[PDB]
C-alpha cells in the first residue's frame, strides 16, 4: 500500500496541479511544470527564492509544496 | 500590469470560447448521430407497416 | 485596461451564445432533415409495394 | 544527495520567464532562477487534457484539493502503520519502495497517468475514480490495522493470565486438570 | 455578471477574496458613492461603493453570491439592456416619488 496509494496520492497531485494550472494559468493548456526535491534545508530559501521569482494560498502559478 | 490584466481578460473570453465550441461539436455530433438513428427506426417500421 | 477586458468578456460571452443558438438550430435541422429523408425513402419503398402489387 | 527530503512542484507558465533577476527560462531557470538552492528539478507533462467548464474547472479544484488532503492523511496513516512494523519508521518514512524504486527515483518522472489511473476520460471522472480507488485501499490497510491491532490485543489479554497461584489460572501449563482431582465417586474435584 | 454595493474601504478585501475563491480570474468594477447609506446592518451612515464583476459558470456566479452574502455585501437584479435598465430605474423612480411623498406626509403627521 506505501506504494500503491503513493501512486494514486502522485496521480491525485497530477490531477490537481494540472486544474490549477488550467485555472490560475489560462488556456491553452502548457506549463513548465517541474517538482524539485528540495535539500533538507533549503525549502525555506527555496520558497524565499521562487516566490521572488515569480511574476504572481501561493500566488502566482501553483507552487504547492510535496510532502 | 496592463499585459497582465489583458492576459488575464484573453484567458477568460479563450476558455469560454473553448466551453462553447467543445459543446457546440458535441451537440453537433450527437444530433446527427441521434437523427440519423431516428431516421433508421422510422423508416423501418413504415417499411414495416407498408410491407 | 479593465473596462476593455469587461467588454471583450461581454463580447465573447454574446459570441458564445450565438454559437450555442446556432448549433441548437443546426441541430434542430439535421433532425428535421433526416425525418423527411426517412419519409422519402418510406414513400419509396411503399411506391415499389404499389408497383409490386399492380404487376401481380 | 537530499534524496528523502520534501519535494517541492511548482507550474509556472510556460509562456514566459519566470527569472525575477533576468537569467534564461526553462533549464536555465531551474538552474539560475531556482540557483539558490541550485537543487534537481524537471517534470515531464502527463496532462488530463480533458478539460471542463470554467465553473466545473474550479469545482473539480477544490475536490482535489480535499482528494489530495485524505490521500495525504492515507499516506500518513500507511507511515503508522509500518511503524507498527517499526523496521520503516527506523529509516526513513520514505525509504519504502514504490515502482521499484525508492521515492526520489520514482519522482524523476511522473508518467505514471497512463493507463491504470484513467485513459483520458474525463477530469471531473478521473479525480473521482482516484479518489474512490484511493479510500478503497486506505480503508482496507485500515482494516489490516485493525485486525492486527485487535490481534494484539487479544495476545496481549492472553498474556495477562497470571499463570496460577492467583486469581489466574495456569490450566494451561499446571497439573490440576492431570491431578488426581480429575474425577470423585459422584463429581469432580476442582480447587486452588 | 454581478452587481451590488458595499463598505468603500472593504472593496479592496473583497476583490482579493473574488481573485483568490476561483483560482483563475474574473473581471471587476467598482465605483464609490457620493453619500454613504445608513445600512440597517451596520446601523450608521457608513460610506459604500459599487460592486460589479463577471463570470462564466452558474456555480461561480453562485459562490459569488453566497461570499457577497457572507461579506454583508447586498445585491440587486440590474438589467444589462439599456432599455431593459432605464425601464426599471423609471418604475423605481415612479415607486420611489410617492415613496417620499408618503414618507413626507406621515413625518408631518407623527410630528404635528
Amino acid at each position: 500500500a506505501y506504494v500503491d496509494v503513493f501512486i494514486n496520492w502522485f496521480h491525485i497531485k497530477a490531477l490537481r496541479v494540472y486544474v490549477e494550472s488550467v485555472l490560475r494559468y489560462g488556456l491553452p493548456p502548457h506549463f513548465n511544470i517541474k517538482i524539485i526535491a528540495v535539500p533538507p534545508k533549503n525549502l525555506s530559501k527555496c520558497k524565499s527564492e521562487l516566490i521572488d521569482a515569480f511574476g504572481f494560498y501561493e500566488p502566482f502559478v501553483m507552487y504547492i509544496i510535496n510532502l | 500590469t496592463p499585459n497582465q490584466v489583458n492576459d488575464e481578460l484573453n484567458k477568460m473570453q479563450a476558455f469560454i470560447r473553448k466551453e462553447a465550441e467543445e459543446k457546440a461539436k458535441e451537440i453537433q455530433l450527437k444530433a446527427d448521430q441521434e437523427y440519423e438513428i431516428e431516421k433508421t427506426n422510422i423508416v423501418r417500421n413504415e417499411t414495416n407497416n407498408i410491407d | 485596461s479593465q473596462k476593455n477586458g469587461i467588454a471583450t468578456l461581454l463580447q465573447a460571452e454574446k459570441e458564445a451564445h450565438e454559437i450555442v443558438s446556432k448549433a441548437r438550430k443546426y441541430r434542430q435541422d439535421k433532425l428535421k432533415q433526416a425525418k423527411t429523408d426517412a419519409a422519402k425513402e418510406i414513400d419509396s419503398y411503399k411506391i415499389q409495394k404499389d408497383k409490386e402489387l399492380k404487376e401481380f | 544527495l537530499y534524496t528523502a527530503n520534501d519535494f517541492i512542484l511548482i507550474s509556472l507558465p510556460q509562456n514566459a520567464q519566470p527569472v525575477t533577476a533576468p537569467g534564461s527560462k526553462t533549464d536555465s531557470w531551474f538552474n539560475e532562477t531556482l540557483i539558490g538552492g541550485r537543487a534537481f528539478v524537471s517534470d515531464f507533462k502527463i496532462p488530463e487534457f480533458k478539460i471542463g467548464s470554467l465553473d466545473t474547472l474550479i469545482v473539480e479544484s477544490e475536490e482535489l484539493s480535499k482528494v489530495d488532503n485524505q490521500i495525504g492523511a492515507s499516506i500518513g496513516k500507511i507511515i503508522e502503520i509500518l511503524q507498527g512494523l517499526n523496521e520503516t519508521s527506523t529509516n526513513a518514512y520514505r525509504t519504502l519502495p514504490i515502482n521499484n524504486m525508492p521515492v526520489p527515483e520514482y519522482l524523476e518522472n511522473f508518467q505514471w497517468q497512463t493507463r491504470k489511473f484513467k485513459l483520458d476520460k474525463s477530469i471531473k471522472d478521473l479525480i473521482t475514480l482516484i479518489s474512490n480507488e484511493s479510500s478503497q485501499l486506505d480503508a482496507d490497510v485500515r482494516a489490516t490495522y485493525a485486525n492486527y491491532n485487535s490481534a494484539k490485543t487479544n495476545l496481549a489479554a492472553a498474556e495477562r493470565k497470571k499463570t496460577g497461584d492467583l486469581s489466574v489460572r495456569s490450566l494451561h501449563d499446571i497439573v490440576k486438570p492431570e491431578d488426581f482431582v480429575l474425577n470423585s465417586e459422584h463429581l469432580t474435584t476442582v480447587l486452588v | 455578471y454581478v452587481t451590488g454595493v458595499i463598505a468603500r474601504d472593504k472593496v479592496a478585501t473583497l476583490e482579493q477574496i473574488l481573485w483568490r475563491v476561483l483560482r483563475g480570474n474574473l473581471f471587476f468594477k467598482t465605483v464609490e458613492i457620493e453619500q454613504p447609506v445608513y445600512d440597517v446592518k451596520t446601523r450608521e451612515y457608513k460610506h459604500k461603493n459599487a460592486f460589479i464583476v463577471f463570470s462564466h459558470g452558474d456555480l461561480i456566479i453562485k459562490r459569488i453570491r453566497k461570499i457577497a452574502e457572507s461579506l454583508d455585501a447586498n445585491l440587486y437584479d440590474v438589467d444589462s439592456s439599456n432599455e431593459g435598465r432605464s425601464q426599471q430605474l423609471a418604475k423605481v423612480n415612479k415607486n420611489l416619488s410617492d415613496l417620499y411623498t408618503v414618507l413626507k406626509t406621515t413625518s408631518t403627521t407623527l410630528e404635528s
